[PDB]
């Protein structure tokens, strides 16, 4: 998932973009796969429970 | 110049599959509309580009006045009204590829490897999986390469 980013693969913008401009398509990648890691771990403590 | 989905510095490291050029007269004080997301009279009646453009502006005589409707991206209009700088366009087989000197093949190591414009890191073998005349690479069951 792009997450509203320019492309799924972080080579692809490390490649295409100068850093400064790189910065801001990195953070929505981070940001979005914090969001799907946190969701992943709080149904596996729930499923444990 | 404004290179809006890449750099300028990294338009000699990648391979692009085709590459247009646009050509036209614009006074040199309407530059302005020629950027993604803009109004006026050239970014609504002549000339539109998309809100997803890849690809640089360079710049260093009739035109439309009026028209029923905006255009679509990349649309022409030759119809009959009308009163009286370069456009590259990206599309990401290389085919337009870049000057870089090639060094060849080393198996069995992890390496740095760029195939053309793809980049990674891993250990290069011989493969059983048969292709067919119509590829240039292949994937697996959770979409890597």
């Amino acid at each position: 998932s792009n997450f509203g980013a320019i492309s799924s693969v972080l080579n692809d913008i490390l490649s295409r973009l100068d850093p400064p401009e790189a910065e801001v398509q990195i953070d929505r990648l981070i940001t979005g796969r914090l969001q799907s890691l946190q969701t992943y771990v709080t149904q596996q403590l729930i499923r444990a429970a | 110049f404004k290179c809006y989905g890449v750099s300028p510095t990294k338009l000699n490291d990648l391979c692009f599959t085709n590459v247009y050029a646009d050509s036209f007269v614009i006074r040199g004080d309407e530059v302005r509309q020629i950027a993604p997301g803009q109004t006026g009279k050239i970014a609504d009646y002549n000339y539109k580009l998309p809100d997803d453009f890849t690809g640089c502006v360079i710049a260093w005589y009739l035109y439309r006045l009026f028209r029923k409707s905006n255009l679509k991206p990349f649309e022409r209009d030759i119809s009959t009204p009308l009163q009286s700088v370069v456009v590259l366009s990206f599309e990401l087989p290389a085919t337009v590829c870049g000057p870089k000197k090639s060094t060849n093949l080393v198996k069995n190591k992890c390496v740095n490897f760029n195939f053309n414009g793809l980049t990674g890191t891993g250990v290069l073998t011989e493969s059983n999986k048969k292709f067919l005349p119509f590829q240039q690479f292949g994937r697996d069951i959770a979409d890597t390469t």
